[PDB]
């Protein structure tokens, strides 16, 4: 029971990380790292599909 | 002992969301539900709501 609450907190935590986020399919992080002289190289990492 | 702790917090979320979904009309984000979220209504289910 413990470890099924820590198991559905995960999911909640994942769920509220997770809902209502589209994404570009096209993001490459690796290209797309910096936004207005804000650094995003250190804060988001690997993303795309290669 | 120990879940009476927690049947206390679905209590507290339970009363929290009786005044501000269904008994009132908050202005509050990703609370109610999970986001994209309309209104309430309520029910008596067993030893619980619904």
């Amino acid at each position: 029971e413990v470890n099924d609450l820590l198991d559905i907190t995960q999911l909640q935590v994942a769920n509220a990380l997770m809902q209502g986020v589209t994404l570009s399919s096209n993001l490459n992080t690796n290209l797309h790292s910096d936004v207005d002289n804000i650094d995003f190289k250190s804060l988001l990492g690997c993303l795309g599909s290669q | 002992l120990s879940d009476i702790t927690l049947i206390k917090a679905g209590a507290s979320r339970a009363i929290e969301k009786v005044n501000e979904c269904v008994k009132s009309q908050s202005p509050r984000i990703n609370f109610c539900g999970n986001g994209n979220h309309i209104l309430s209504l309520v029910q008596n289910a067993p030893y619980g709501l619904l």
